[PDB]
RNA sequence: ACCCGCAGAAGAAGCACCGGCUAACUCCGUGCCAGCAGCCGCGGUAAUACGGAGGGUGCAAGCGUUAAUCGGAAUUACUGGGCGUAAAGCGCACGCAGGCGGUUUGUUAAGUCAGAUGUGAAAUCCCCGGGCUCAACCUGGGAACUGCAUCUGAUACUGGC
RNA sequence: UAGCUAGUAGGUGGGGUAACGGCUCACCUAGGCGACGAUCCCUAGCUGGUCUGAGAGGAUGACCAGCCACACUGGAACUGAGACACGGUCCAGACUCCUACGGGAGGCAGCAGUGGGGAAUAUUGCACAAUGGGCGCAAGCCUGAUGCAGCCAUGCCGCGU
């Protein structure tokens, strides 16, 4: 039941989405897997970016763990997926 | 000390800044005068001051003092209660304040207002 | 905030320069300063050190005439430092945009100064201004924005700016409406009141 | 330095032959460097009178300061009766709140390296005068081995 | 304190206070003020009440007859 | 990491149902000085093959009984 | 003492550099002897010389400083009830920033200088500046 | 979000202090009263303080109060506090527990002394960058991984032996 | 709170869960337990971490993350692995209502809102736009989860004033 979601993070508006593992379960959030990323929506230098780490990812997925569409954002974010 | 007498019963950090228990909590309590009373001070300070044992509602049936100059009206006047004991009073533990709300303002001072004085309509 | 406040006789009292009664005659004058603005209140100085030093520091925060939240603000960021505290508040301080709308010639009281940037009527290269609360950069051309190019205020500012707290490190121009903030303010050039182990030793609990 | 500070005249009551008399006596710290501050009590009958017997007496023996960094040699521990007292070696660039009793002493001196505080009591009478104690005994090195070879 | 001035004789002392009796009859237990000092019980006195508590404020001992150390 | 553990076990007429030690330090720290921490688990013992300063090493296991969770294993050595 | 060897022997050696007695001398136990050496050689003492270890002699030669005292400072803390020497230099030090105070390592008893500062732990087994 | 126009600041200082201490005190009513009054105390005092007036201090859209905490308090002492007498030798013993005993090498390696590695979650805390109207507000990066947890070397130390 | 044990433990065996294991009974053994502090009582939900404090430490536990405990009186099983499910299961009941009055019937530690309590603190809110989770074949739908916004200096940072 492993869940990649975007947790909607940075203070709205401007989220600054960070795309997580969590049991999908959670209606937004609640438990928490482990971290995975982010997309940040606004005007950030660094360390602070907009992260998709899409590796670990497909380690999780193998066995069985689900991803967004803002991590399809990530994913096919250069198309870097796509 | 040996340690090992210490050991076996330790010594306590935390604090050590007492004098005799105070009470309750709630920053407000819901509390009008038992009555309203009337006390001396002390010899020198030569005068009579002016107070009212009080039921709450945030716990223990206080007497208080009504300040500056002045003070409530009598019985349970809707009093409002504000916390106090003075220095040059032993042993008070919640004061029922006027130049502040439920009470009466305080009289014959208009020398402050968020204390005292005038219960000015808080802006 | 500006914080609100009446210039000449403030002069008098506080005894320094914190650059505030700008126009044409300011401080003293026409009505002195040192022959009160009391007749009741202060007679009796109870003065102690925290007396002493409370105008010590109450000098410089007006020097720069910021909002106390705020120069508390600088003393801290100076203070987790590995060094002595005290002076890398200065350039903080000093660091803001309204310390630098005086110092570049818009401004010239705190007050102006801001009034310029608080009305979104200074400019910096520096985080929407609207605010002279707004920090400075190294190379902002602090610039002028509307209702105030080399009007009265300014145009006289930029004169004075050259002279202001001799700023070294931010290029000290409000004629071309400009006025490059080189870099931030330093101990290069003073203008306080303090010692570094007479504010940093005022603060302490 | 050469700076002094008059730490304090003092009112002190004798009680004497009719009344209850008071007086000044002085206890000032001079310091003409970080290696000198002397402070001397005085006797008198004024607030100079005795600031003077103080500085005087001040003067008499102006020694040792901070010796190192204008900042301790190493940080020293002072009693004086039941005075606990501390200063540390450190340097006023890495800050220093500069204490009465560590910026008085320290300011005469000069230097005000030396970060300190005392615990216990509010007796400059004895605590400072155990941070003078406390102060003082940052020694004489003698090596990057010092006490480690003489 | 202050109250209404009334007479009364003082019926009891009431150790930290005096009791008054008043000119009616009425006992108050009242507060003796500050101010006065030559009362005693019998006194007749002025008396308030408070705005029982009273005060008193006038007291009325008449000449000596008696006394222990002397008053 | 190891828990199988050259404990002791030294409780006897203990039907079955021996002790071993899987013994420790604990240091009084805040305020000093080494205190045990001390932990004795009934063993494998089941008809006590945990013994008398049997010397026993255990090793954690299952319940194979109320405590038998610490299976015993080794004996190693008898200490006084 | 009757119960700590060491802190008798910092105590001998406060009562003996405090008399001035620039030479102190008790048993060495391998400690005592290993410590003095390191005391030895750094100048708090310039040297023991030894005789027996389950019968006495070790004898410390506590120079001046400079004049003064060898040492002005030394004492005990490592009571039966106290030991804070935990392995991997999870010791570190107290006015041995100014002398010695000799640990104890893997084996042996050393300046503690090069145990401690040298992250080799070594046990501190006892302290002077 | 952002962005910007207008006039005038229009619509924005009160609030707390001020008898010291403590930033600030007078002038007057009261005034040995009525009171103030954190703490000390101020209350005849013609107030400073009361009470007011006024004046002064100290603050910013705030500024005060309460309830209300660790802090300083080394005031319970770890750091870091205490039995001749200031709160500290049992009446006195014995004495089990407890704890603690010499000494010498040898030895465990356990503790220690040497190491390993994992494991502290995340926040990303701190540190230190960084992000946005400064700032508040967003993040990251070194730093929470310690110790656990477990291994082990040395073995003097320490205890094992 | 200085006392423990017969399901006691163990043994032993069945018994049981998925299963470990008295874990449990059956039997036995006698076991089987605490003054390194047990038993007993309360209290506390408890952590990352909160609080503060130089820290020591102390405090703290937020206004989160992490975890639980817990979600009409008592009882009582389920589906489901999981839930004896804050608005999924039976009665009494409590409790209150239903009720042709028997029987029965009936309930925001989700929310606003309500009662109102207390010092007092939140819209019968908006919103799926995105965000998630669900459902739904799915499409979709759903989603007071959620987003956005409502309501309170209470708590922060500023311009202003």
């Amino acid at each position: 039941m492993v869940t990649i979601r975007l947790a909607r993070h940075g203070a709205k508006k401007r989220p600054f989405y960070q795309v997580v593992v969590a049991d999908s379960r959670n209606a937004r959030n609640g438990r928490f897997i482990e971290r995975v990323g982010f997309f940040n929506p606004i005007a950030s230098e660094k360390e602070e970016g907009t992260r998709l780490d899409l590796d670990r990812i497909a380690h999780w997925v193998g066995q069985g763990a689900t991803i967004s569409d803002r991590v399809a954002a990530l994913i096919k974010e250069v198309n870097k997926a796509a | 000390a040996t340690v090992n007498q210490l050991v076996r019963k330790p010594r306590a950090r935390k604090v050590a800044k007492s004098n005799v228990p105070a009470l309750e909590a709630c920053p407000q309590k819901r509390g009008v005068c038992t009555r309203v009373y009337t006390t001396t001070p002390k010899k020198p300070n030569s005068a009579l001051r002016k107070v009212c044992r009080v039921r709450l509602t945030n716990g223990f049936e206080v007497t208080s003092y009504i300040g500056g100059e002045g003070h409530n009206l009598q019985e349970h006047s809707v009093i409002l209660i504000r916390g106090g004991r003075v220095k040059d009073l032993p042993g008070v533990r919640y004061h029922t304040v006027r130049g502040a709300l439920d009470c009466s303002g305080v009289k014959d001072r208009k020398q402050a207002r968020s204390k005292y004085g005038v219960k000015r309509p808080k802006a | 905030a500006r914080y609100l406040g009446p210039k000449l006789k403030l002069s008098r009292r506080e005894g320094t320069d914190l650059f505030l009664k700008s126009g044409v005659r300011a401080i003293d004058t026409k009505c002195k300063i040192e022959q009160a603005p009391g007749q009741h209140g202060a007679r009796k100085p109870r003065l102690s050190d925290y007396g002493v030093q409370l105008r010590e520091k109450q000098k410089v925060r007006r020097i720069y005439g910021v909002l106390e939240r705020q120069f508390r603000n600088y003393y801290k960021e100076a203070a987790r430092l590995k060094g002595n505290t005290g002076e890398n508040l200065l350039a903080l301080l000093e660091g803001r945009l309204d310390n630098v709308v005086y110092r570049m010639g818009f401004g010239a009281t705190r007050a102006e100064a801001r009034q310029l940037v608080s009305h979104k009527a200074i400019m910096v290269n520096g985080r929407v201004v609207n605010i002279a609360s707004y920090q400075v950069s190294p190379n902002d051309v602090v610039s002028i924005r509307e209702k105030a190019k080399k009007q009265s205020r300014v145009k006289a500012a930029l004169e004075l700016a050259e002279q202001r707290e001799k700023p070294t490190w931010l290029e000290v121009d409000a004629g071309k409406m400009e006025g490059t903030f080189k870099r931030k303010p330093e101990r290069s050039d003073l203008s306080a009141d303090i010692n570094e182990h007479l504010i940093v030793e005022l603060y302490s609990k | 330095e050469l700076q002094e500070k008059l730490i304090a005249v003092n009112r002190v009551s004798k009680t004497v032959k009719g009344g209850r008399i008071f007086s000044f006596t002085a206890l000032t710290v001079v310091g003409d460097g970080n290696g000198r501050v002397g402070f001397g009590y005085g006797k008198a009958r004024e607030v100079p009178a005795a600031i003077q017997k103080a500085m005087e007496k001040a003067r008499r023996n102006m020694i040792n300061v901070a010796l190192n960094n204008g900042t301790l040699q190493h940080p020293v521990k002072g009693v004086h009766t039941g005075s606990r007292v501390f200063m540390q070696p450190a340097s006023e660039g890495t800050g220093i709140i500069a204490g009465g009793a560590m910026r008085a002493v320290l300011e005469v001196a000069g230097v005000h390296n030396v970060l300190a505080k005392a615990y216990g009591s509010t007796n400059p009478i004895n605590v400072v005068r155990a941070t003078i104690d406390g102060l003082e005994n940052m020694n004489s090195p003698e090596m990057v081995a010092a006490k480690r070879g003489k | 304190l202050f109250g209404e001035p009334d007479e009364g004789i003082v019926i009891s002392r009431f150790g930290m206070h005096a009791d008054v009796e008043s000119a009616d009859g009425d006992v108050h237990r009242c507060n003796i003020r500050r101010t006065i000092r030559s009362l005693v019980t019998g006194d007749r006195v002025v008396w308030r009440p408070g705005k029982v508590k009273g005060i008193v404020e006038a007291v009325h001992e008449r000449t000596s007859v008696l006394t222990r150390p002397v008053k | 990491k190891i828990r199988t553990l050259q404990g002791r076990v030294v409780s006897d007429k203990m039907e079955k149902s021996i002790v071993v030690a899987i013994e420790r330090f604990v240091k009084h720290p805040i305020y000093g000085k080494f205190i045990k921490r001390t932990t004795k688990l009934h063993v494998h013992d089941e008809n006590n093959e945990c013994g008398i300063g049997d010397v026993v090493e255990i090793r954690e296991c299952r319940p194979l009984s109320k405590t038998k969770s610490w299976t015993l294993v080794r004996v190693v050595e008898k200490a006084v | 003492s009757m119960q700590d060897p060491i802190a008798d022997m910092l105590t001998r050696i406060r009562n003996g550099q405090a008399a001035n007695k620039a030479a102190v001398t008790m048993p060495s136990s391998k400690l005592k002897v290993a410590i003095a050496n390191v005391l030895k050689e750094e100048g708090f003492i310039e040297d023991f010389k030894v005789e027996g270890d389950t019968k006495p002699e070790l004898e410390l030669t506590l120079k001046y400083f400079q004049g003064k005292a060898v040492v002005e400072s030394i004492q005990r803390v490592s009571r039966p009830g106290l030991r804070i020497y935990k392995r991997k230099d999870e010791l570190p030090k107290v006015m041995a920033g100014l002398g010695i105070a000799v640990v104890s390592t893997s084996k042996g008893v050393m300046t503690d200088r090069a145990a401690r500062q040298a992250g080799l732990g070594g046990e501190i087994i006892c302290y002077v500046a």
